[PDB]
């Protein structure tokens, strides 16, 4: 029953703090985010004078 | 006990692959350079930034060519001389970077070789006694070779700050084309450093025009900035540096059309709830000097509702395209350490990361089909305001190498890294010690409770959390030593023996039956000078069973349980150890222990004993030194039954039976290795069992 | 293009404990022990909960975070430390009974 | 219109299932027994590769 | 079917536990009994 439950929920403190460092350094190493405007052009009357 | 502990240690190897690939992906990391290095250039403005020549007989530099420009003779001081370069540029996205080929001091230039790259990245240095520079477009890092005179003395001359990078990282350079811990309770003291800190943000931006009539905009982005400030904290006028950085930025592209009258920006950067900001300190206080070894580091900070102001766009025809507004909420979540190089003064600092959140007001582009944007943009975020102040407390429980003398406070930090340390070889002797005065019954008690690596790796009190990915990299490194490879060989031999009815079962040597636990043991070893033929078979059966079983299963208390218990006793009383020093000690204690110890299995009132020393024993309770060995019978009946660790060997049990008496229940619980009776005899009258356990725990040599 | 992602304010712990006890007065018994002799998997302990959007993963990681800071976690840590200290040498020889 | 890809790796797994069947046709008969007392954990069952 | 070959009352007791590898494999290795065919068809039925 809870022998292995409360065993494992404590033994894997190494997993949890390794996950902490993994997510932190991943957040440091995140890349850029770019959006595409989509299949729709945008234009108008340019030479206003 | 420790059978499942070492089994857990060996099982949880599924993390070092991930915890190391993340290290790979997160640890990628006028100035005339010397030989045997690399040079990478990332120009800011389109023009002349980096030059290079051997200034004697052969001149080779490289010039960017602006797109949408035909074959035009420029007026650029190539090597300080306005040389004739009439080159077109019909490309749209990928630019051109052409090598000028100049012969003499005031020499003419021919055209050959152009570099194509969109993200404004190039790398040029000599390699293999010749100028090996990258060529081609983005997909492949193809290089080209240029021969000069006086190869090793070509004078690279840039106009901005760029990379110092060695030669041997050619793989790293092509991919580009495409922490000190000594923690211990003995002589180390915590100090209270809870200093309320105030910091001020500042932003810098990168705006890059596209060469033309002004209607084409290439790159408007953030860039790191750094100002200073003075603080009147507790009557101390403290000066402090600060820097800014952004990550996970959002890209917007406001494309209006194709003809050169269109107000087109190729991309725009904007910050939303995916990004973070990082800062650093360069203070004058002692707490600044005491960030070299940090136990715990937390800091609560106030929030600033930072905004953006009006922005700039200069277009020839029409009114001014006005971009307005900016908004984000600063919420610090996470505090880390870092360094900073400013004027070759690169020393320690500390980093604050923040969570971010946008606000209500829209950020509008005039006469553009774009409105109600969200996120503070990247045009002019500073609103003319000089600084963006953040207040709050800051906790630091850092810990310096205070001497044993309590009256002596250590108040400094000696250097960047302490690079002396201590090698494992000398550590071996200080682990060869502390084995003399361990315990007599308490360590046997420690050999019973599952020492799960949480409780194993919780009282160490280290300053980082990478101790356990390392604590499994230790078993990934027994491949160099003889345990991990031994487990792999066991499993592979029992597997291919379970699949080869053709020749893998008949070409191998003899045992008691068709079992890989008998013939694999006796394959080839040097014959001992004075042993018997059956002794070799018993010794090899013993070695494979002793090493493999200690991590599979057993009856009663096992020798690896004692090994783990004494290992914890040493590490707790170590008084000289570093977090990156157990990755060898745990290895050469899980292996270099267990030198010669026997086991037993009981067969219906018949048990044999054999270990890796060339000795075997056939005897079953009820008076000893009985009918001699039966190797194949015992081989099969130990292959077929789980093994019992013989903590009490033939001599010790004979001595305790003949000298100071024994009973049937006590003898039974002894030779089936029941730890109760072992420790009760140990604790009661200081028996020969006590001599045996003591000499056994000194057998845990190194 | 939103102003604030509405963080769901969470009901205070004391009330929570109250409806938890009110729930405990409702469970059954025989199949409870039937559950109680079956060593479960840390897998189904947090498997079927909510929305499967990077959140069962996050909640598992967060409960792992919070477990090691509990009274039982440091209790077992100090029990092991005390036993290992007694077994290390004669550190606490004899202070009092 | 160039985003329609749906199935993957069936062409290989299907043809290698019968290869594993054919090789397992001639499996041993006793060493399977003593390779059942072993706790072939992930450090082992993913080491003979 | 085996009980034509005796193996009684202690190999029966452990073989009713179905799981004592010692008794199963000792029957396997010497008596060339029905059990090898049983385990061979066990292998052949997990085969497909």
């Amino acid at each position: 029953m809870a022998s292995l439950i409360y065993r494992q929920l404590l033994t894997n403190s190494y997993t949890v703090d390794l996950s902490d460092e993994i997510q932190e350094i991943g957040s440091t190493k995140s890349q850029n985010v770019t959006i595409n405007p989509g299949p729709f052009a945008q234009t108008g009357y340019a030479p206003v004078n | 006990m420790a059978s499942l502990i070492y089994r857990q240690l060996l099982t949880n190897s599924y993390t070092v692959d991930l915890s190391d690939e993340i290290q790979e992906i997160g640890s990628t990391k006028t100035f005339n350079p010397p030989v045997d290095y690399w040079m990478l250039l990332a120009p800011t403005t389109p023009g002349v930034i980096v030059e290079g020549t051997n200034n004697t007989d052969r001149w080779l530099a490289t010039i960017l060519i602006e797109p949408n420009v035909q074959s035009e003779n420029r007026t650029y001081t190539i090597f300080g001389i306005q040389e004739q370069l009439t080159v077109s540029n019909t490309s749209q996205d990928q630019w051109k970077f052409i090598d000028v080929v100049k012969t003499t001091a005031n020499g003419s230039i021919g055209q050959y070789g152009s570099l194509l790259s969109s993200p404004k990245l190039y790398a040029v240095m000599k390699h293999n006694e010749k100028l090996y520079t990258y060529e081609g477009q983005t997909p492949n890092a193809r290089t080209g070779h240029y021969s000069t005179t006086n190869y090793d003395s070509v004078n690279m001359t840039a106009f901005c700050d760029f990379y110092i990078i060695p030669r041997s990282e050619e793989s790293k350079c092509t991919e580009y084309i495409n922490d000190i811990v000594i923690s211990k309770t003995s002589l180390w003291k915590e100090m209270q450093y809870n200093r309320d800190i105030t910091i001020r943000f500042k932003f810098a931006n990168t705006i890059i025009k596209s060469g033309g009539l002004g209607y084409k905009w290439s790159e408007i982005s953030f860039k790191p900035a750094n100002y200073q400030y003075t603080y009147t904290r507790d009557g101390e006028e403290v000066t402090a540096h600060t820097t800014c950085s952004v990550n996970g930025v959002n890209d917007f592209s406001f494309n209006g059309g194709s003809l050169p009258t269109d107000f087109v920006v190729s991309k725009f950067e904007v910050i939303k709830e995916n990004s973070y900001v990082y800062i650093d300190y360069w203070d004058d206080s002692q707490a600044f000097r005491n960030v070299v070894y940090v136990r715990s580091l937390a800091a609560n900070l106030n929030s600033v509702m930072c905004t953006g102001g009006s922005y700039n766009f200069s277009l020839p025809v029409g009114q001014w395209p006005v971009l307005t507004g900016g908004a984000v909420s600063l919420h610090s979540a996470g505090v880390t350490l870092s360094t900073q190089f400013t004027d070759f003064v690169s020393l320690n600092s500390l980093r604050f990361r923040f969570r971010l959140a946008v606000e209500e007001p829209h950020f509008k582009l005039t006469r553009t089909r774009l409105d109600r944007l969200y996120g503070l943009p990247a045009a002019d975020p500073n609103n003319g305001k000089e600084y963006y102040e953040i207040a709050g407390r800051f906790s630091l429980i850092s810990l310096v190498p205070s001497n044993d003398d309590y009256q002596t406070p250590i108040a400094n930090s000696v250097t960047v890294r302490q690079d002396l340390e201590r090698q494992l070889g000398e550590l071996r002797e200080e682990f060869n010690a502390l084995s003399q005065e361990i315990a007599m019954s308490q360590l046997i008690d420690l050999a019973l409770l599952p020492l799960d690596m949480f409780s194993m790796f919780s009282g160490i009190k280290s300053t980082i959390d990478a101790a356990k990915s390392m604590a499994t990299n230790v078993m990934k490194k027994f491949k160099k030593s003889g345990l991990a490879n031994s487990v792999s060989t066991l499993t592979d031999s029992l597997s291919d023996a379970a699949s080869s009815i053709s020749r893998g079962s008949s070409i191998r040597s003899i045992g008691s039956s068709a079992s890989a636990w008998t013939d694999v043991s006796t394959q080839i070893t040097d014959i001992s000078s004075s042993v018997s033929s059956v002794s070799t078979q018993t010794s090899t059966i013993s070695r494979r069973l002793r090493l493999k079983e200690m991590a599979t299963q057993t009856e009663g208390m096992n020798f690896d349980d004692i090994s783990a218990a004494v290992l914890k006793t040493k590490i707790d009383k170590s008084t000289q150890i570093s977090p990156n020093t157990i990755p060898d000690i745990v290895t050469e204690a899980s292996e270099k222990f267990i030198p010669n110890r026997a086991y037993r299995v009981i067969n219906n009132d018949d048990v044999f004993e054999a270990g890796i020393d060339g000795k075997f024993f056939a005897y079953k309770v009820d008076t000893f030194e009985e009918i001699p060995f039966d190797v194949q019978k015992f081989a099969d009946l130990v292959t077929d039954s789980p093994v019992i660790s013989a903590i009490i060997d033939f001599k010790t049990l004979k001595n305790l039976n003949d000298n100071y008496g024994i009973t049937k229940q006590q003898a039974f619980n002894l030779l089936r290795s029941d730890p109760r009776v072992l420790r009760e005899f140990i604790n009661q009258d200081n028996p020969i069992i006590r001599n045996r356990i003591e000499q056994l725990i000194m057998q845990c040599r190194l």
